[PDB]
Order: C-alpha cells, then sequence, then structure tokens
C-alpha cells in the first residue's frame, strides 16, 4: 500500500514538473518498479532515481 | 460454489449468513490443503505459474479438465514435478516451449539426451502425433521406461503387447504372430543379451 | 549335475552389482513476469522544491521499510533452516540407537 | 556376415534381418546408437541400409573401441568427433597417419576432461555453434529491463568500451557473474567474436 | 553382525539422502541466488 502511495505522489511531481517546464514529453517514471517476480520489493531505489 | 470477489464481499460482511459461514471455513481450509500438497510435493515458483496460468491445459486429466482434487491430480503433478526437476538447466526453458505448443520431437530427445528414434517409435507406438499435453508426455514418457527397463526398442514391446493372447476370440481377436514372425520378433528382442 | 559327492557345486557365478542410483540435482527454475504499469498523472497544487522534500521522505522511509523486509525475511530461512536440521539429527538418533 | 549382401540398420525397419541382429549383440550397442554410428561412419546407405562387407563390421568394430577404450559413449564420441579438428570427415575416409593422429588427440582430450573433472554434455554446450531452439525467459526478462533502463541515446555512439560498461551490470546479474568487470570483459571477448 | 552392518549402511544412505533434500529445500529457499541476482543487476545499474 505504501508504495502504490508513494508512486501515485511521484506521477503528481511528475506532472508538476511537466507543468513548471511547460513542457509536457519528459517522462522519468516509466513503470516496473513493482517487479512482482521480487514480491515488488526495492522500488524505492527505482523512485530516488 | 463462491469466486474470489464473493469471498471478499461476504468476507467484509461480519458474517450475516449462517449456513455460508461454514462453506466459507471449509473454503479457508481448501487453501490450507492445497497449499499443503504444494509444500510436501515441494514445487516451485515457476512450474506452478505455468501450470496455473495454463489452467492445467498442459497436465491434463481423466474426464475432468483443469484439474481435480483426487489422487489422480496428486500422482501426475508429482511425476511433472519429478520430471521438471531431473530436466537440468535447460529443461527450465522447455517449460517455456511447454507453455505454448512448440514442443516438438527432436528437441525433446535432444533435451533428454537419448536418441531421436526412440522418440519417433514411442511417438508412433503411444499413438500420439503431438504433445497438445502432459498427457502424451507422460505416456511417451512410461513407454520409453518400458522400452529401457528392458533395453531393447519401444517397436518390439508395442508389438509384444500388441500379441492380443486371446486365440480367435474371447476378446478383440488373434494377433498371434505367424511362425517366422514370432522367430525374428525373438530374434530382435534377445539381441540386447551380454554372454 | 556335475556336483561333488554330497551336492557342492564346481562352478561359482557372480554378483554382477548394479551402477547404483544418480543424485538429482536442481536448477534455478524461473517464470519470467512483468511489472506493474503506469499510472497517469495528474495535477498537484504546490510547487516543485516542497514536493521533492516530501517525497524524498517518503521514499527513504520506503527504502527503510525494504531492507527492514530483508533482514527479517534472512532470520526466518536461517532459523527455518536449523530446525529442519534438527529433524534430521532426531531421526539419525533413533538410527543410532 | 562375411556374405556381402545389403542390410538395413534402420531402427525403423520393419522385420529387422538376423543379420542386423548379429551385428547388434557383437557391437555390445543398441540400435540407434548403431545408426548413430553408421552415421558417423558415413558408410550408411539410402533407407539406413549397409553392405555386409568386412571393411564396414572392421570400421564399426573400430570406432566401438574408441568409445569404450576411453571410457564414454558413442553420442558422447559423436560430438567430440564435431567439435575435434576431424570433424566433417568420415572416418572411412581417413587417411593412414589420420588414425594415430586422432588417436591421440581424442586419448589427450579425455585425459584432460578427466582430471578437469568436466562432462560430456557440458563441453558439448560449452563448445558449440548450435542455439536452443526458441526464446528463453531469462532474455525475456532481459528485455523487460534493459528496455526501460537504456536507450538509444548513447546506442548510436562509437566508443564501444563505454557501452560494454553500461551493458556489464545487466549480463552480469542476469548471467549469475561475480563483478562487472567480468561482465564488460566478456563482452568485449564477444565483440572480438561476432558470433550472429 | 553383519545385518548390524547392513543397517548402518542404509543408516548412511540415510544421511546422504536428507542432506540431499537439505540442499534442495536451500535451492529453493525464498531468498535464492535469482533474488540476489536480480538485486544486484538493479542496485548496480541505478548506482551507477
Amino acid at each position: 500500500q505504501f508504495f502504490d502511495l508513494t508512486q501515485s505522489f511521484c506521477l503528481m511531481a511528475q506532472e508538476a514538473l511537466r507543468r513548471e517546464l511547460t513542457d509536457n514529453g519528459v517522462t522519468f517514471i516509466r513503470g516496473g518498479a513493482w517487479n512482482g517476480t521480487t514480491a515488488g520489493l526495492m522500488a524505492g531505489e527505482t523512485l530516488l532515481l | 460454489g463462491l469466486d474470489i470477489a464473493g469471498f471478499m464481499t461476504l468476507v467484509l460482511k461480519e458474517s450475516l449468513n449462517a449456513n455460508e459461514t461454514t462453506q466459507l471455513v471449509q473454503f479457508c481450509h481448501v487453501m490450507a490443503q492445497l497449499s499443503l500438497s504444494v509444500q510436501t510435493l515441494r514445487l516451485s515458483e515457476a512450474e506452478l505459474s505455468v501450470l496455473v496460468i495454463s489452467g492445467f491445459a498442459v497436465l491434463g486429466a481423466k474426464n475432468q479438465p483443469a484439474g481435480q482434487h483426487n489422487i489422480d491430480t496428486l500422482f501426475s503433478l508429482y511425476r511433472f514435478h519429478q520430471w521438471i526437476n531431473g530436466l537440468g538447466n535447460p529443461g527450465s526453458d522447455t517449460l517455456d516451449m511447454l507453455r505454448q505448443q512448440t514442443l516438438t520431437a527432436d528437441r525433446l530427445a535432444s533435451v533428454m539426451g537419448l536418441d531421436i528414434s526412440m522418440v519417433t517409435q514411442a511417438m508412433v507406438s503411444a499413438g500420439v502425433n503431438q504433445l497438445q499435453c502432459w498427457q502424451d508426455i507422460n505416456t511417451v514418457l512410461q513407454w520409453i521406461d518400458v522400452a529401457s527397463a528392458l533395453h531393447t526398442m519401444p517397436s518390439v514391446i508395442r508389438t509384444l503387447v500388441n500379441i492380443r493372447y486371446v486365440t480367435a476370440l474371447n476378446k478383440a481377436e488373434s494377433n498371434l504372430p505367424s511362425w517366422d514372425e514370432w522367430q525374428t520378433l525373438a530374434e530382435n528382442m534377445e539381441a540386447g543379451l551380454s554372454t | 549335475h556335475n556336483l561333488s559327492i554330497d551336492g557342492q557345486p564346481l562352478s561359482l557365478a557372480i554378483y554382477a552389482e548394479p551402477t547404483d542410483p544418480k543424485a538429482l540435482l536442481t536448477s534455478m527454475v524461473q517464470a519470467s513476469q512483468g511489472g506493474s504499469a503506469v499510472l497517469p498523472g495528474t495535477l498537484s497544487l504546490y510547487r516543485f522544491p516542497v514536493m521533492l522534500e516530501r517525497t524524498r521522505n517518503l521514499v527513504a522511509q520506503l527504502t527503510q521499510f525494504g531492507t527492514s523486509l530483508l533482514s527479517m525475511a534472512e532470520h526466518d530461512d536461517a532459523d527455518e533452516l536449523t530446525t529442519l536440521l534438527l529433524q534430521q539429527g532426531m531421526e539419525l538418533a533413533t538410527q543410532s540407537i | 556376415e562375411a556374405d556381402g549382401n545389403t542390410v538395413s540398420i534402420d531402427p525403423d525397419e520393419e522385420q529387422s534381418t538376423f543379420a542386423r541382429s548379429a551385428l547388434m549383440r557383437g557391437l555390445g550397442v543398441n540400435s540407434g546408437e548403431l545408426y548413430q554410428l553408421g552415421k558417423l561412419a558415413g558408410v550408411l546407405d539410402a533407407q539406413n541400409t549397409i553392405t555386409l562387407s568386412v571393411f564396414v563390421i572392421s570400421s564399426l568394430y573400430r570406432l566401438t573401441l574408441l568409445a569404450r577404450v576411453h571410457q564414454l559413449t558413442v553420442n558422447e564420441l559423436c560430438m567430440l568427433y564435431g567439435l575435434s579438428p576431424f570433424n566433417g570427415k568420415t572416418t572411412a575416409s581417413l587417411s593412414s597417419g589420420e588414425l594415430p593422429r586422432l588417436v591421440i588427440w581424442l586419448y589427450q582430450v579425455t585425459q584432460w576432461l578427466t582430471e578437469a573433472e568436466i562432462t560430456t554434455e557440458a563441453i558439448w554446450l560449452l563448445c558449440t555453434p548450435e542455439f536452443s531452439g526458441n526464446i528463453s525467459p531469462e532474455i525475456s526478462n532481459l528485455l523487460n529491463n534493459l528496455r526501460p533502463s537504456i536507450s538509444e541515446d548513447m546506442a548510436q555512439s562509437h566508443n564501444r568500451e563505454l557501452q560494454a560498461e553500461i551493458l556489464a551490470p545487466f549480463i552480469a546479474a542476469t548471467l549469475h557473474l561475480a563483478s562487472p568487470d567480468m561482465a564488460r570483459y566478456i563482452l568485449l571477448w564477444t565483440d572480438n567474436l561476432r558470433p550472429g | 553382525r553383519r545385518e548390524a552392518a547392513q543397517m548402518q549402511v542404509e543408516y548412511q544412505e540415510t544421511q546422504q539422502a536428507h542432506t540431499q533434500a537439505q540442499l534442495e529445500l536451500l535451492q529453493r529457499k525464498f531468498t535464492n541466488k535469482a533474488l540476489y541476482s536480480w538485486m544486484r543487476g538493479k542496485l548496480s545499474a541505478i548506482y551507477y
């Protein structure tokens, strides 16, 4: 649940950045952090990147 | 008589049905029994995921799709696990070609490390034209198991079994070999004998 | 039967000891599965640096959660192994009895 | 057996000749590995036949001899020959010095693998220019991870060593490898190879 | 005494068998080598 919450917050942050820089193409959160093979472990590091 | 969504909805229900709680405790207990089965059989992530996603179509059972909760399913699953462990490393991606219908005879023999011709003979004797399901694969396994058990060809074990020893009815028919056919069968059968 | 005067055979056989079985080896068996899908992004009300710092502390909390989870997993696993070893010891002791 | 008529060693041949059975037992080999031995010998004929000449039985017995002397099976001999420099040649078309040269080659190789404790399928995989046959889950996870992780921006560059560096992590991980520098070095090696 | 030696032989069999089974259970335990391989890979890339 916590990872879902922070994924929501990260995407909110990305959209805020997109508005600030007025360029709607820049993407960094491209999925795959919740790696189901490893119980969705260690996504915090990907989000930190 | 339940699905998972309903499982959840009546679980959030504070048990508003008197006799439904009985089947819910039974439902929980059957998950307990299935988990006990997979644990004792020591099945791992990948093959169980393959079997579940395929819905046990890649297992096959008698008169019952996917898999029921009887001894037949347990036996077949244990056999498949033993085989999948004995596969080695490449056998894992063999499961891959099992997930789709690419499971072909020559690659099967190559990964087995045995002779292709043995598998051809088992295919023609077991009557199986393609390994749709683990029914076919398991039957070919048992045919080759018999052939290697006697240290001989699958064709001649097919033929020996083919001799309906009923001798002009009381069964299908008399498959009694002719005299020379008998001699040739014996010749070939005893060929793999020591000094 | 070409024996002695008392039935002792004149020819001795061989045992023909088998090849003995083989120990099965387990391989890493893996089924490839994808990660979670991207969700659409709606828009916030704070400006960029504030959200930067708040998400920063949340992600730090999440990462320490992950590492704590892993340490739990390790301790659990070794604990299981030691219980298994004790079981094997018990049965071996019975056989030695 | 010194009669010279044609006989089929086809394992799938129905009504196998008594002479085929005699060859079976004299060679101590089953039909499948006997047919493999015929293939390796290249003395095959149409529909897996062969004349019962003295020389063919001689050569078959010789190859069986080579198999039994070095404690290896028929298929293992076939594969080691396939990797041997004398691959692509039938044992029937062997020169007078080609035989002892071959036997010393294979003795030294078998001794090497005896002292090095490596089996026959290990070496056959370790050396073959043959591939698995399909797409693997490991390469599927490679696709699921490499594709998001990196892009074409530095994939059109000319500095191969940097690209090898940046690819090294995933290769070392998915390949179950010690260090990323091992991955980088083996990538440099395989660029020295250019397999596909 | 012979029968004694036989069952100590089967005892040694028991030892070997459950050692091998212990090996398998360690192989199939949750925190296996595949986990650590994935973890190494993702950490190394993000670290770089």
